[PDB]
């Protein structure tokens, strides 16, 4: 039983004394401010626990309790989302008419004329239209009343209180020892089996006993207050067997392995529900039940306390071949002694999963009536692309913090890390060449087209009409997925998504999903994507690989992860740190994700979204202009940015005037950021000197001597306002555009 | 609308003057570099010590005032051109009402007058404004490459 | 005094971070040091190497690369026995550091001061005064 | 090469000499400060211009001053 | 009137502004039943809009050709309520904030740790200062003439040039 | 008429920057404080913080309220 | 001056030029800058002390 619970009791005293002493956590900051730099250095380094403490135990304790604090905030956030749905929303009116009522769960106070924001969202209601997709979640959950939304809100508040108690309790009363945190086999067994496996299984149970009966009655057309309460399905097994006759047999088919009996509610239909335009919830129930089984199975792989299981160290040390030296030896020690190495992996994977979520949810719309709510489809795609891109760049941020700090060459001799660092010139030169090739052969095709169209030579352009760059591999994969039902997925009845080909699914005369054809414009913008992702990898990988040393600076690890430069010598070493590649790679992430959401927005409006009428033909939002106009930059400028900015500019005096104001406000913040990005600290300190002089003249100089921001903080402030401004402009542009027309 | 833009033009004249005067008067020395005159007019910095000294030279204030000079002539020429194109149409009241807020400058000047320029070529043909339509994109490209 | 070219080199598996054509046609730097152990250190140019017990020898392209290794070898392995050489393609080997047997941060007799200015930094001459004149600004 | 100067305000703290990554600086004997020593710049052809010496210096205005000048292979810190 | 402007009470373009603003609200009200919360919300906005237009018309503001009020700020007394009096009100508050902030920074200099008083403010003493600001014009001018506002040029650090 | 105005204001802004740039080049390179004892030039440098801070105030004064009215109006 | 006295700095390139410090020690030996002065403001380097000569230092 070497996997055991070990706790120090009453480690840290619950006292308000350190609250009154800002900066108590570091030796530099605890002696108080003398310049204004102290104030900024206080906020900058506060959650950098491994910069304050030497011991991995105290660092692990601070992290565990801070994760409870984060959970408490998320539960509070969720509880408020339910309460605004319960109290300030048109949810009940939306349940009766999901295709007519626009979801709204935010009402403004009348103060300075701002009550114009309470627009007519429908259902005898005035409020701010919400695009987070909660209404579609709640109907998928089977909520059907505001009373149940109040109970969910209380359930979030109780959980929110319990997490903040646990964070206090596990830091101040019962803090686990380092040997508790260093149980990677136990944690993985429980997080696969217990968290993910029982998470899916329990949710499958809710889906089967609550979501499936309630949503069958809704899609049959029964009024929400005419629907039995969710526990009457749990007790009256006769009533549940009316909707799904397999329930007449109970749990004998489950235990005797006669699973085919359960095909009423555990289907493999594929495609969409014609009534709601969403995934069949009988499929999602089977999906979560099947996922639950193999998460519970996966969580029995590793060895804890009984000899059965794998040692993760043994798996890693055995995988070594003739190209890779000692192989994965020493990686277990890295990943059970470095939190940053763990955070680097988990941020890159969570960011990747968030990017996948964006693609899977628009193409295979999971919730009822979310596919034809186009403001939600655009909002949750754009939101989850940004979460993914940010989290991916923090994976390289913390891979750099690992390499600078937690990397020890003595324990990493001739293994995979040692070998990567020892040919990093070959990696970075090959990536650099790919990015030049990719930029020339993706963006240069656009420049070729701008010139040819401007020169009157439309026969010389790369277009469907002219020279054709077809995406044959993507078209071929689309062919296979339409052929899969009955052929390579024989028991499936419909395709995984109608985006691959097949029918047009219409709900309330609006397209839910329909085949997303790929042409020359799709070939061009996909290689635009591969170029922007590869350059982002190039900037971030070069920062991780050269974080400790270069040919330029032989001792970059002694300067740290985050330093501004090593002087104007060697020609100039401005922005040479690993932090400065995260800084430069967040711009190229911003560039990458901006083109992705622009590609998504224009393609869905031009080729997918719109209205169906007689003869079954579809009138799209921008009328199919993507194919012949997304091949030039002038087409993107004119037919996408200029044409679709009309709604946000003409929004003044409407309920969308808030988006019009945020459009201008974010344009401001973006431009203001360039003051911090294009300027240097030395100018601003000398300007402050004259301002200090005028204060000295009036005897009003401060005792905390004002300083210009650090070189790094000028970069961090410039990047933050650039991101706030750039993303905030697109947020207003996307939301005012798609609320008006979709 | 003319009152507001003249005070914006006043803001930009005093701010450009500020950077340039500060560059001229701190050129010989400052508190960060009291011996700044020993290094010349255009030097990169004095290194990361003393808090950091990026853009500390007198040349760098020329550099910084160049952005403010471009901004001010933009505000001047945007004003001149919008006031004149609305008068030349016979619709001076469009400038009178829309110039007092910034969305009027965005939609009634930049967005509204963009349409003949960005239609100099399109998938339906080209006309003699195709060269300015290409210079327009060319200018956005050079400007962004400077970033 | 002169570099014994036969001194064995630390066990290293190679890297792309080593020296290029400019080392074999312009100049190369070498560092020697004594190790009491057969222990792993970090190369300035890449990954990790193992210094052999006894005398080691490396070749690097930059003088700063040899001293960055010297700093690390003295801060973590307490080897103060390091000698840095400059090597020209003519075969000439030029001893560099420590230049007179004593480290620069320790005073030594017979060191002549270079670059020393008799006044404080504020007493320099204005540029206008020495314009079209060869006279130096340090007084 | 770069030009590195030491002014007679040097208190002989040896910090510039310890911070120099290229062994440009050393300590010579003096009698103008309590420490009996002043910094010296005998090997400025090896100065890369990092100005780590200036950062290390604690006198109010720097006793050691680096003046970036003509660039060479050594002072550009080129390993190629 | 002044500068060829028209009093807003007789401007026809001001009259059309008020009517168009109410027609815009009344057509939103035409989609709701009488006692509903959206009907009461819009009926209260039609009352507020009419009240604002009535007040502006009777206030002596001057309208343009565009039917919007224009402010005269040249110093004439018939128009002092648009800039001169709001400005006099502002400068009283601004000098109050300045006098009070200056008084606290001088107090904090005589403290045991002067920079701890500026990130942890002695709130009873800082409230003692905020109350003193009501007579800042007399307090600050007497401060000036008693040689305690302005420090001489030779106790101020300047750049060598 | 539009091109000619735009052309010459842009030429004007470049010329105005260059004058101040070459005034900065003058002080660094060509100005001798000992041949200019108590001049208008030396007395400019003697109250340069008075000049620079009062430009700083007037810029902020104009900027706060000009942008503030425009944002109010928007 | 004498140890412990308050002095106004007259070195034009000092951070504390025309500011007040307090004299820490005065070296009797033939040192070029024998007056040690401590200040309450830190310089841009975060140093709060410097050496000075007698002709760079005036009692207040
Ligand atoms: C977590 C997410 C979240 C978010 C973003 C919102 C957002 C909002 N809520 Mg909702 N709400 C939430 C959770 C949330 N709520 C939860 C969990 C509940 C259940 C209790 C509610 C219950 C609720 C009601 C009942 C109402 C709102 C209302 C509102 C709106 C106005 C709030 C306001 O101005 O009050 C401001 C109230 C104040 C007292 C101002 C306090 C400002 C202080 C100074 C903030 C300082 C924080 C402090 C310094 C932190 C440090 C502590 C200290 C020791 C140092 C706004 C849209 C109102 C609304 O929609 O009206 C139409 C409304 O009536 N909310
Ligand atoms: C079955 C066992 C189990 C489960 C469910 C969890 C669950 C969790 N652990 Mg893990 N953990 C376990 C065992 C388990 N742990 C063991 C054995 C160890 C020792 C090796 C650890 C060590 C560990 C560390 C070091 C950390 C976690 C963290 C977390 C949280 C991850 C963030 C997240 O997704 O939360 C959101 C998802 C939720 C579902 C929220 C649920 C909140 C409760 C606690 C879940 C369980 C409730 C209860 C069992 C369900 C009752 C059902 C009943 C109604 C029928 C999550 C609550 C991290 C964290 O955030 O700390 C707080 C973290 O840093 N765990
Ligand atoms: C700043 C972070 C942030 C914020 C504010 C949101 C906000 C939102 N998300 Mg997103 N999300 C994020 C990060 C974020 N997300 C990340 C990092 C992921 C990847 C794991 C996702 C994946 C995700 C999914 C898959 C869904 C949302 C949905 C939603 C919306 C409803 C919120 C809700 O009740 O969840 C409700 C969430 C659900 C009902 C289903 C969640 C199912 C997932 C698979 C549970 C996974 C839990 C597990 C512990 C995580 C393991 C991670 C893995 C790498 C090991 C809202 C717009 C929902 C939405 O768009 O509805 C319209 C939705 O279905 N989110
Ligand atoms: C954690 C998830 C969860 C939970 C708490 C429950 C809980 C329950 N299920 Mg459900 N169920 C689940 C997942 C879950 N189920 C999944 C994943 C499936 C798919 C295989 C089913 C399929 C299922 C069926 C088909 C039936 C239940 C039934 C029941 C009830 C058990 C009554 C009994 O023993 O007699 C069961 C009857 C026998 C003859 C034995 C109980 C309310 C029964 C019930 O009461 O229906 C409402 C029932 O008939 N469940
Ligand atoms: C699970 C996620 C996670 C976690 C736990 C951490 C944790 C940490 N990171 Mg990592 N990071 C992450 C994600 C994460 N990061 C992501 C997604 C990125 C990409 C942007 C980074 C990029 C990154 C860098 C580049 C650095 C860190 C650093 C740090 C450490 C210091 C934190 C601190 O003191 O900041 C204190 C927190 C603040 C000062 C908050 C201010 C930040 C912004 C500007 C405010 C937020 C704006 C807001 C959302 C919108 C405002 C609305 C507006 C309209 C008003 C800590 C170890 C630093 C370090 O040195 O580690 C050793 C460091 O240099 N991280
Ligand atoms: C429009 C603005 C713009 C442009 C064109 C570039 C261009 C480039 N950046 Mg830069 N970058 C920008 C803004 C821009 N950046 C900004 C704002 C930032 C701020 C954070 C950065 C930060 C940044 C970093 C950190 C990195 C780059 C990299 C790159 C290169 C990508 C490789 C490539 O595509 O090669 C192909 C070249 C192009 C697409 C340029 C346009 C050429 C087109 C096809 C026309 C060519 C015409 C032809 C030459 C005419 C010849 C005749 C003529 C001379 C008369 C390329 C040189 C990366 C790099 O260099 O690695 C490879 C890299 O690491 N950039
Ligand atoms: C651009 C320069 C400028 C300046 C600085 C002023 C300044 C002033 N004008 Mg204005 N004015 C200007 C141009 C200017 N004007 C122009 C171009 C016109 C159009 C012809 C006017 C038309 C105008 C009128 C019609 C009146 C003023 C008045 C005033 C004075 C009233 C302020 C006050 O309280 O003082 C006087 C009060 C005190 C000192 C104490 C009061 C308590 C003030 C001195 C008024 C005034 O009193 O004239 C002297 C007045 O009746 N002005
Ligand atoms: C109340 C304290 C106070 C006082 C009396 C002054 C006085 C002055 N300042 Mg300001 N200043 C202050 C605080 C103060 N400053 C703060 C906190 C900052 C940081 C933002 C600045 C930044 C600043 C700049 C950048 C400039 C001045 C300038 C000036 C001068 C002209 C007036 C002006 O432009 O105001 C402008 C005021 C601001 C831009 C910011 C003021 C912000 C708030 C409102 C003041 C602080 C309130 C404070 C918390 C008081 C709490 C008191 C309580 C504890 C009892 C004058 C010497 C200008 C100058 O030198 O021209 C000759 C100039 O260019 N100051
Ligand atoms: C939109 C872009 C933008 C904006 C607003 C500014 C604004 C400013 N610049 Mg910068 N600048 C920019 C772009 C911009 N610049 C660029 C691209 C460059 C080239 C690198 C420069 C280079 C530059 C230099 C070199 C100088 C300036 C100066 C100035 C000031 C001149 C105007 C003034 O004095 O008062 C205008 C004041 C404002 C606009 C401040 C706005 C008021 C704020 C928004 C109040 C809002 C408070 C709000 C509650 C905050 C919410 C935060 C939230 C998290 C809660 C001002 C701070 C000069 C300066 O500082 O002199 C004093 C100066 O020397 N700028
Ligand atoms: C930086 C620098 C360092 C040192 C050296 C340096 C090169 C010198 C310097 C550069 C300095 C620079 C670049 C300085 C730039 C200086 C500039 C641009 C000065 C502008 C002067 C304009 C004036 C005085 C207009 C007067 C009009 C009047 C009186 C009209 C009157 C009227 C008439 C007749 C008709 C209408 C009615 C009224 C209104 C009554
Ligand atoms: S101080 Fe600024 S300009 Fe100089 S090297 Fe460092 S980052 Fe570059």
């Amino acid at each position: 039983k070497k996997v055991s619970i070990t706790v120090d009791r009453d480690p840290v005293a619950t006292s308000f004394e350190k609250w009154a002493q800002p900066g108590h956590f570091s030796r530099t900051l605890a002696k108080g401010p003398k310049t204004t730099t102290w104030i900024w250095n206080l906020h900058a380094d506060v959650h950098d626990f491994d910069s304050h403490t030497n011991s991995l135990e105290d660092i692990s304790r601070k992290i565990f309790s801070a994760h409870f604090g984060q959970l408490s905030i998320i539960f509070l956030w969720l509880s408020g989302m339910y309460f605004h749905g319960a109290r300030f929303s048109n949810y009940s009116a939306w349940l009766s008419n999901p295709t007519a009522v626009k979801p709204s769960a935010q009402v403004v106070w009348p103060i300075v004329g701002q009550e114009v924001l309470n627009g007519d969202v429908g259902g005898g209601f005035q409020g701010v239209q919400v695009t987070s997709g909660f209404f579609q979640i709640w109907r998928s959950s089977g909520i059907t009343s505001e009373v149940e939304l109040y109970w969910c809100a209380l359930a979030g508040l109780i959980m929110s209180g319990l997490m903040i108690f646990a964070g206090w309790f596990h830091y101040h009363k019962a803090a686990p020892k380092l040997e508790w945190f260093q149980n990677a086999e136990s944690m993985l067994n429980h997080h696969l089996s217990g968290l993910l496996g029982l998470g899916c299984l329990s949710w499958a149970g809710h889906q089967i006993h609550v979501s499936l009966p309630v949503n069958k009655l809704l899609d049959a057309g029964v009024a929400p207050q005419e629907i039995p309460l969710p526990h009457e399905f749990l007790v009256n097994r006769d009533l549940m067997a009316q909707l799904y006759p397999s329930f007449s047999k109970g749990l004998v088919p489950f235990f005797t392995l006669n699973w085919s009996e359960y095909s009423d509610f555990l289907t493999f239909k594929g495609g969409l529900n014609p009534v709601t335009g969403g995934l069949w919830l009988s499929d999602t129930a089977h999906h979560h039940l099947a996922l639950a089984v193999l998460f519970i199975v996966a969580g029995h792989m590793y060895r804890t306390n009984w000899g059965i299981g794998h040692s993760m160290k043994e798996i890693l040390e055995a995988h070594k071949g003739p190209f890779t030296g000692e192989g994965h030896k020493g990686l277990y020690e890295i990943l059970t002694t470095s939190w940053h190495a763990q955070l680097a992996i988990n941020l890159a994977m969570l960011g990747s999963v968030s990017i996948i979520v964006a693609h899977h949810m628009y193409a295979m719309p999971p919730y009822p009536y979310i596919a034809t709510d186009y403001p939600t489809q655009l909002s949750i795609f754009t939101h989850h692309m940004w979460i993914g891109g940010f989290c991916v760049c923090g994976g390289a941020a913390h891979a750099g913090i690992f390499m600078v700090r937690d990397y020890n060459p003595a324990q990493n001799y001739n293994n995979l890390l040692d070998r990567v660092i020892r040919h990093r010139d070959a990696i970075i030169s090959h990536l650099n060449w790919i990015c030049i090739f990719l930029g020339f052969h993706s963006f240069g095709l656009y420049i070729h087209n701008d010139t040819m169209r401007a020169l009157g030579r439309t026969q010389d352009m790369f277009s469907d009409t002219a020279i054709q760059l077809k995406p044959v591999f993507a078209q071929w994969v689309q062919s296979i997925h339409t052929l899969a039902p009955g052929n390579t997925t024989p028991n499936a009845l419909a395709t995984a998504s109608y985006a691959f080909g097949g029918d047009v699914v219409a709900v309330g005369n609006k397209v839910a999903m329909m085949p997303i054809s790929l042409g020359t414009a799709d070939f061009m913008v996909h290689h635009i994507h591969a170029f922007t992702i590869h350059v982002t990898v190039l900037i971030l990988l070069k920062g991780v690989l050269f974080s400790r040393n270069s040919r330029l600076i032989p001792d970059k690890a002694n300067l740290g992860f985050r330093f501004p430069c090593d002087g104007p010598g060697r020609g100039g070493t401005c922005q040479s740190s690993a932090w400065d590649s995260v800084f430069l790679g967040l711009f190229w992430m911003y560039n990458c994700i901006s083109v992705v959401i622009f590609h998504f927005s224009w393609k869905m409006q031009s080729d997918v979204w719109g209205t169906v009428q007689s003869d079954g033909t579809v009138t799209h939002i921008t009328g199919g202009n993507f194919a012949q106009s997304a091949i030039t930059i002038n087409g993107w400028l004119r037919d996408f940015l200029w044409a679709q900015a009309s709604q946000v500019i003409q929004s003044y005096g409407s309920a969308l005037s808030a988006y019009g104001l945020i459009f201008l406000g974010a344009h401001f913040i973006w431009a203001f950021s360039l003051m911090f990005l294009f300027s240097g600290r030395g100018y601003w300190q000398e300007l402050i000197e004259s301002i200090v002089w005028a204060h000295n003249k009036l005897n009003v100089a401060p005792a905390i001597q004002p300083r210009a921001l650090s070189i790094t903080q000028g970069r961090a402030v410039g990047l933050a306002h650039y991101l706030l401004g750039g993303i905030g402009t697109t947020w207003a542009f996307f939301l005012a555009r798609i609320i008006s027309v979709g | 609308g003319d009152f507001l833009i003249h005070h914006a033009i006043a803001l930009a004249l005093h701010t450009t003057t500020l950077i340039l005067v500060k560059g001229a008067l701190d050129a010989r020395g400052s508190k960060l570099m009291p011996d700044k005159k020993d290094f010349g007019y255009a030097f990169p910095c004095d290194g990361p010590g003393r808090g950091g000294t990026c853009d500390i030279s007198a040349w760098d204030a020329f550099y910084l005032s160049m952005f403010w000079m471009l901004n001010t002539i933009g505000w001047v020429t945007f004003y001149w051109h919008w006031k004149h194109i609305t008068i030349w149409q016979g619709n001076a009241g469009q400038f009178n009402e829309s110039s007092t807020y910034i969305m009027g400058w965005l939609r009634d000047y930049l967005w509204l007058n963009s349409s003949p320029l960005i239609n100099g070529y399109n998938p339906f043909g080209m006309n003699s404004l195709s060269v300015w339509s290409w210079m327009f994109l060319f200018g956005h490209l050079i400007w962004a490459t400077g970033f | 005094e002169t570099l014994n070219l036969q001194i064995p080199s630390p066990t290293f598996e190679g890297s792309t971070g080593g020296w290029l054509r400019a080392a074999e046609v312009e100049e190369k730097y070498a560092i020697t040091w004594t190790s009491p152990k057969e222990q792993v250190f970090e190369m300035p140019t890449g990954g990790a190497a193992i210094m052999r017990q006894g005398e080691n020898l490396l070749y690097l392209a930059r003088k700063e690369q040899c001293l960055a290794l010297a700093t690390q070898v003295k801060n973590s392995f307490k080897i103060t026995d390091y000698k840095v050489y400059r090597i020209f393609p003519s075969g000439e080997v030029q001893y560099l550091h420590p230049k007179d047997g004593v480290f620069p941060e320790k005073v030594n007799a017979g060191r002549v001061g270079v670059g020393n200015v008799s006044h404080s930094i504020g007493k320099n001459l204005n540029p206008a005064q020495i314009k079209f004149t060869s006279k130096s600004f340090n007084g | 090469s770069h030009s590195v100067k030491v002014y007679d305000t040097c208190i002989g703290c040896t910090q510039c000499v310890r911070a120099c990554p290229c062994d440009v600086l050393e300590m010579v004997s003096w009698d103008g400060c309590k420490a009996g020593q002043i910094a010296s710049a005998p090997r400025t052809e090896d100065c890369i211009g990092c100005k780590r010496c200036e950062t290390a210096c604690p006198t109010d205005f720097l006793s050691v001053r680096v003046y970036l000048g003509g660039e060479t292979t050594r002072s550009m810190g080129l390993a190629y | 009137d002044v500068a060829g402007l028209t009093p807003c009470g007789e401007s026809k373009e001001f009259a059309r502004r008020l009517d168009g603003s109410v027609k815009k609200l009344q057509t939103r009200l035409s989609k709701y039943e009488a006692g509903t919360p959206p009907a009461l919300a819009l009926q209260k906005q039609i009352d507020k809009t009419k009240n604002r237009f009535d007040r502006y018309g009777k206030a002596g503001l001057l309208c343009g050709t565009d039917g919007l009020p224009h402010l005269i700020t040249d110093g004439r007394w018939t128009h002092s309520g648009e800039f001169v009096i709001p400005g006099l009100l502002f400068l009283y508050v601004a000098g109050w904030i300045g006098w009070v902030g200056r008084s606290y920074v001088l107090f904090a200099r005589t403290a045991d740790k002067p920079t701890e008083k500026e990130i942890i403010i002695d709130v009873p003493v800082a409230l003692s200062f905020v109350s003193t600001g009501f007579i800042w014009p007399f307090s600050a001018f007497k401060e000036f003439t008693s040689g305690n506002l302005i420090v001489p040029a030779d106790e101020i650090t300047v750049s060598p040039r | 008429q539009s091109a000619l105005y735009t052309h010459h204001q842009y030429i004007a802004g470049f010329l105005m920057v260059g004058a101040f740039a070459h005034g900065a080049i003058f002080f660094v390179r060509d100005y001798d404080p000992e041949q200019n004892k108590n001049n208008v030039l030396a007395r400019i440098l003697d109250h340069k913080e008075a000049i620079i801070s009062h430009l700083s105030w007037v810029s902020l004064f104009l900027g706060f309220h000009t942008l503030g009215i425009y944002v109010h109006n928007d | 001056v004498k140890r412990g006295s308050k002095v106004r700095i007259l070195r034009k390139e000092s951070y504390w030029y025309q500011d007040i410090g307090t004299v820490a020690t005065i070296d009797t030996s033939g040192i070029r800058y024998p007056v040690v002065v401590r200040f309450e403001k830190v310089s841009y380097s975060g140093v709060n002390t410097n050496n000075f000569s007698l002709d760079e230092v005036v009692e207040v």
